[PDB]
DNA sequence: TTAGCTGGTCATTTTTTTTTTTTTT
RNA sequence: ACCAGC
């Protein structure tokens, strides 16, 4: 609590010196409420005032998402330029001020905020709904712990370095535990290369297993980062169009045309799949110039469990055939991960060895006492994931990583 | 509360507008909303228009949240402030203006709070005594931590505060923002923080602001009263320890080798017989006092007007007898030497004088604190106590006493004696006790020095003087000092050479 | 205001309580029922005489509001006229006590309520006087706070003696321990209450575990500076109040800041110095030197050689490394505050008032006796409730004849200044004499309440370059 | 003819009795 | 509508 409580009385004097800086050269205006005025003054949270304080400064957007007002985000505050060299760096700013009013917001003034859902006993109880989505996956609430800034994002570490397992002195030692947490690595990339390995015989998911795969993929796009390489990797897989894998790189149609070519002619076994689940599900569908009108054969998915995955429209077919097989191995392999240490002679909870904090939708987040243990379990989550690969007879390779540290920022 | 999405109809969108659990809808895209005087001023009436300040800094939000609305009545501008009560209804009001003539309207009660109505469960508060620093609190938490504020100044914290008792139990840590006191909160909950301007807005407008969060959310516990630890004292002991030298006495210099001289904080007693050389010795110390070490000496002689010891002193330091000899008045009168005397004692103002007993202690403080003088002599104190006399006596000691300590100033009183029992009389020659002092016995339990001197008018050597050290809290070594000798032609006492 | 309500004309209905705990034939038998008047539902409970007419409405509204339709008495109870008799009646405080009790008991045994509470009770009580005679026991059931005590002692003395019981509770009254299914309690408090015992008494016989206590835990806390002095006083106690005397510039303060420095030091209590003579400023700086065997403000030539060294923090860090000494700077209404601040809160356990002739000469007062008397008093109240190590000191008045005090006078025990109770409430008595030899200090003990040995109890040496008191021989 | 799955944000004139000083018979 | 998460 102390080290956000820092972070709070740090990031509140600074939105209060960014609007003090900004309303002094982004005037105020009289705007009609005979003819009634009122002297109102420039709000930086608002995507109005900005937009009328571009306008009348010298600046064109050239892209109309709505039918009369421009778009504002902070891809379009990057590519903005105007005369008056004082508004070049105050839009910056600007967007430091969007940035450190939603971290407010979320981090302490929030409805839902971090520092209104601490127990008496210094931990966080949050809501987990274990079938929330359509496709089996679970969702997150009361607070959401599956939406905090990643290391990525400015104000992460500190956001993450307080949702530690080192904060918990032991009861009888007084002493602090250790945290351990196991990432799976490629999982709905490998169940792509599961299912479609009755098409191509299975030369594609060799590969997989031969080396990293976004890193190569990285390689092979020219892209700047890997995560830029693993956004546009499932961009490309579930159904874009020719703008929003071009807009990764913020090229234009035909670099979003030519990357769709590069990476269908290697493998020409995506097409073959998308046109088996369309002719699985869907039978006919007519066309309308504003809308779709589809008569449906099948509208559900036998899963991996013979339960009856909802479709919602014939263009994500793919996405719940993706998704729904890829959350039940982990949902079983959650389970198989204590379920091997139970037996093996530990004790779950907070008077025992172990404990589970947190399952986000890929990895797990488990505190335990001794770094004996935390070999223990970090040894047994490889052979858990083993038997799910195992038990359900999948043609690829399943593998995990795991790390181990202190709190949950060299844990990520 | 939020609770799920339903197709907005104005802007056409599919999940823009969310429904909520209070009957009204909101959209995200087209962003519209669904759903004395002893008078109240009416808002319709009086031209409400929630304006923002600009000099101070107060969005417009706070203002439509805390009920602190501007008014165009009468062609001026009006800052009416409303209180509430527990049930969210207008109680009373507060008209400021520009030149503060309140006109505070309806009932307007002894226990009024103003950010009361919206806030009543929590775990931390914050309270202030105007309204402009608890609206700065709210400006820099954006309006969502829970604040009061005082609705009848500083001064009726005894009464406020004491009468919404089961208001603040309710809260885990109550924080005070009063100035930078009450004791009838519950113990072990109040804390109150320390900022280096005058109130919030100073701290807000000045770049101090940060400053005022650090002390909401870390502030320290209450030290109940003026008691102190021993260990906040550290850098004061230091700082008394480099301040504290003793005035160096003149004429003899046996005295200061058991005495240390005079210090901050000093009561000195002199006395002797019933004229046995008093005022000559204070005189002669005033002297050297002033025009050799340059200390600023006030006297208060009470015996004689001011220009008697005025032209004692202008006689005593050209080391001759002024006002005993017409030929010396009559000749420098003519010659016009007299400046030259006059210029060289009082060229640097060193000296005050007094023009002759709760009056007299407001003169001395004066004399002390808008002069700025050094060391005060009094005289003849028989005449100030001139009820019950030791009752007199003894509550002028004790005020004389607290006014010389924490001052640094020192106080040399005269005193006299009374008649004796038995024996030979003290001017003829009889050694005096310790128990000598007249009007009461509180005379040498509260002086920090006291100093008789001897002397035998009638004897064989009627101008060789016997000085007494009777008390010194400081060294505790007292008895004979030394022995003087009289001039009985300038004046001068000096260190003689006999030896009894 | 107005007039009696009727239920015709105000929509009246006997009805249960639910959220209270109370059925309908409860409500129907008493006569506690619901109005309709100005929208809101306001409930009313209705006084009745000792015939059964209607004198008196009592209307409460959804807020806990009271308001009287007319004349209300001092003799009229709510319960009272559907008994005339019996053999045990149980008192409450409230209004809905007597619904709860009803509730559990099937309208068995008679119960009454008051008018007014806890506030004007002994009112109510002492008008009453004649209806209570004519029962055999009584059982009184008041709340569980400091009012509801404070109205069973005090509404006790106007009632009949031998029939006034007093029951206790778990809960807050009768109806926390309705709700909260203590329904087998407060049916054995009614037929088994608490016999007579009022505050100020105790019985001899049921002392046993306090007195066994008493003599386990205080007693010690010796001197220092000489040996006959515990071997005639045995050291201080707690509540005690030891008076050290002397002349005029004695040693009746260098005495008290040594002992206070052995105290502080070489056992570990917490010590509270009022001082009075001189700023916080000087008393904290000399126990520096003195614990260091020196002279600290008696020397300007070791006072730049420890500021310059560096040593002043050494020293400092030696001598106050625990929380162990709380000075005090300077009405005598807020001294006692202090005193109490510093005894409850911070937890002293010697606590030294220093030169009291001045908080009784300080205060504009007519008579200084009648002052004198009360500060004494209220000071020895204050030691014997809070049990602590209490030093004063205080100084003596002028002989008729003879010697000076100040110059090896045997001080008497009336030579006290200011009054004569100074030696009455006090509960050692040690005078310090001396002669300006000027060193041979001796130590007169004049009256010990503890033991009996009273007289010469030894002599010292004041050392003139350390600052310490020696024993010597003589 | 479309990257997908979630969460979180917001607005209205006389008596009696202790205690400290100081003349003189 | 904007941000964040996997
Ligand atoms: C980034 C991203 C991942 N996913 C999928 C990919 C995974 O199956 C799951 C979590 O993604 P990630 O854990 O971010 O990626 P990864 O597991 O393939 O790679 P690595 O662990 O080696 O760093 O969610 C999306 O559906 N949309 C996305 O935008
Ligand atoms: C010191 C001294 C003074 N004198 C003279 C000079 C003084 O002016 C004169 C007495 O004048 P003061 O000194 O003024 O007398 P006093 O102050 O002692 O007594 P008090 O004020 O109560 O009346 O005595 C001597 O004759 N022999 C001496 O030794
Ligand atoms: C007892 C004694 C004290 N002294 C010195 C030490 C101190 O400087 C001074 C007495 O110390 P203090 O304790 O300050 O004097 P005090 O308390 O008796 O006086 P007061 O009634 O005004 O409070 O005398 C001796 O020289 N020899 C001694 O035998
Ligand atoms: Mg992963
Ligand atoms: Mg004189
Ligand atoms: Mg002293
Ligand atoms: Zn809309």
């Amino acid at each position: 609590t102390k080290a956000i409580e820092e972070l709070y009385v740090e990031l509140a004097a600074r939105r209060s010196e960014l609007l003090r800086k900004l309303t002094e050269t982004f005037g105020s205006w009289y705007q009609p409420k005979y003819t009634p005025v009122e002297h109102v003054v420039f709000n930086p949270s608002s995507r109005d005032h900005i937009q009328k304080k571009l306008q009348e400064a010298g600046w064109v957007p050239t892209k109309y998402t709505d039918k009369g007002a421009p778009v504002v985000d902070d891809e379009v505050l990057e590519g903005v330029r105007v005369d008056d060299p004082e508004k070049q760096a105050a839009i910056d700013l600007i967007k430091e001020y969007l940035m450190i009013q939603k971290r407010i917001g979320q981090s302490a003034e929030g409805d839902k905020a971090w520092l209104r859902y601490v127990a008496e006993d210094g931990k966080i109880h949050g809501s987990v709904n274990p079938n929330g989505a359509v496709t089996g996956r679970a969702t997150h609430a009361f607070p959401n712990l599956a939406q905090i800034p990643g290391v990525r994002s400015p104000y992460g570490e500190q956001c993450r370095a307080a949702f530690g397992a080192e904060h918990h002195l032991d009861g009888i030692t007084g002493k602090p535990w250790v945290q351990a947490g196991i990432d799976a690595s490629g999982l709905e990339l490998r169940c792509l290369a599961h299912f479609m390995a009755r098409f191509d015989n299975g030369e594609y998911a060799h590969e997989i297993l031969n080396g990293d795969i976004h890193t190569k993929n990285q390689i092979a796009a020219e892209l700047p980062t890997r995560d830029n390489a693993k956004t546009f990797i499932y961009g490309f897989l579930y159904g874009a169009g020719d703008e929003k894998i071009g807009q990764i790189v913020g090229a234009g149609k035909e670099r979003g045309k030519e990357l769709k070519k590069k990476f269908l002619e290697n493998t020409p076994a995506i097409a073959a799949l998308r046109e088996s689940i369309q002719q699985t599900l869907v039978e006919s569908s007519q066309w309308v110039a504003g809308e779709q009108q589809v008569k449906w054969k099948r509208r559900w998915i036998k899963g991996l469990d013979g339960r009856k995955v909802h479709v919602r429209s014939p263009h994500a077919a793919l996405n719940t055939l993706l998704q729904s097989a890829g959350a039940l191995i982990c949902k079983l392999w959650i389970i198989k991960t204590e379920e091997m240490l139970v037996e093996k002679g530990l004790k779950h909870g907070w008077d025992g060895d172990f404990a589970y904090m947190a399952w986000v939708h890929d990895e797990i987040q488990v505190g335990c006492r001794t770094e004996e243990i935390a070999q223990v379990v970090i040894e047994t989550a490889q052979e858990a994931m083993r038997w799910v690969g195992d038990h359900w007879n999948f043609r690829c390779l399943l593998d995990t990583e795991g790390k181990m540290g202190p709190n949950w920022a060299i844990c990520h | 509360v939020f609770l799920y999405h339903i197709p907005c109809d104005n802007c056409g969108s599919s999940d823009g507008n969310s429904l909520f659990s209070d009957g009204h809808t909101f959209c995200y895209v087209c962003e519209k909303w669904t759903a004395m005087t002893y008078n109240v001023w009416n808002f319709g009436e009086s031209n409400g228009r929630y304006s923002a300040l600009t000099a101070r800094g107060i969005s417009k939000e706070t203002c439509q949240k805390a009920g602190y609305w501007i008014a165009k009545v009468d062609g001026v501008m009006y800052q009416v402030a409303d209180y509430r009560d527990q049930n969210g209804n207008i109680v009373s009001q507060k008209v400021r203006d520009k030149d503060k003539n309140f006109k505070t309207t309806g009932s307007h009660k002894s226990d009024a709070l103003f950010g009361k109505h919206l806030w009543n469960g929590g775990k931390k508060i914050v309270v202030t005594e105007g309204e402009i620093d608890m609206l700065t609190v709210m400006e820099l938490q954006d309006c969502k931590y829970p604040v009061v504020s005082l609705g009848h100044g500083a001064s009726a914290a005894k009464k406020t505060c004491a009468a919404n008792y089961e208001y603040f139990d309710q809260f885990e840590q109550i924080i005070l923002m009063f100035d930078m006191a009450a004791q009838v909160l519950p113990a072990g909950k109040v804390r109150v923080a320390v900022l280096p301007c005058k109130d919030a807005n100073e701290c807000h407008l000045n770049g101090h602001d940060r400053e005022i969060m650090e002390q909401v959310w870390n502030a320290g516990p209450w030290i109940p009263d003026g008691v102190v630890s021993a260990l906040s004292l550290r850098e004061r002991i230091r700082e008394h320890l480099s301040s504290s030298v003793g005035l160096l006495f003149s004429g003899c210099t046996g005295i200061n080798d058991k005495t240390l001289g005079a210090r901050g904080g000093e009561v000195i007693m002199v006395t002797s017989g019933s004229g046995m050389g008093k005022s000559t010795f204070v005189r002669q110390q005033a002297l050297q006092w002033g025009t050799a070490m340059g200390k600023k000496v006030g006297l208060a002689m009470l015996q004689e007007s001011v220009e008697e010891t005025a032209e004692d002193l202008i006689g005593l330091h050209n080391r001759v007898r002024l006002r005993q000899s017409d030929s010396l008045k009559r000749e420098i009168i003519e010659n016009g030497k007299f400046d030259q005397w006059f210029d060289e004692l009082f060229g640097n103002d060193t000296f005050h004088l007094y023009d002759s007993t709760d009056r007299l202690l407001a003169k001395l403080a004066y004399m002390r604190s808008g002069l700025g003088c050094d060391v005060i002599i009094l005289d003849h104190i028989s005449i100030v106590v001139s009820s019950d006399e030791r009752k007199m006596i003894d509550n002028l000691m004790t005020k004389l006493k607290g006014f010389a300590k924490s001052t640094g100033v020192v106080l040399v009183v005269i005193c006299h004696l009374k008649n004796p029992d038995k024996g030979k009389a003290h001017e003829e020659g009889r050694p005096v006790s310790i128990t000598d002092l007249r009007g009461s016995g509180a005379l040498r339990q509260l002086s920090d020095t006291i100093i008789a001197l001897e002397r035998n008018q009638q004897g064989d050597m009627p101008n060789l003087v016997l000085v007494r050290i009777l008390k010194c809290r400081f060294t505790g070594d007292t008895g004979i000092a030394g022995y003087m000798e009289y001039n009985k032609e300038t004046g001068w006492l000096e260190p003689s050479s006999y030896s009894g």
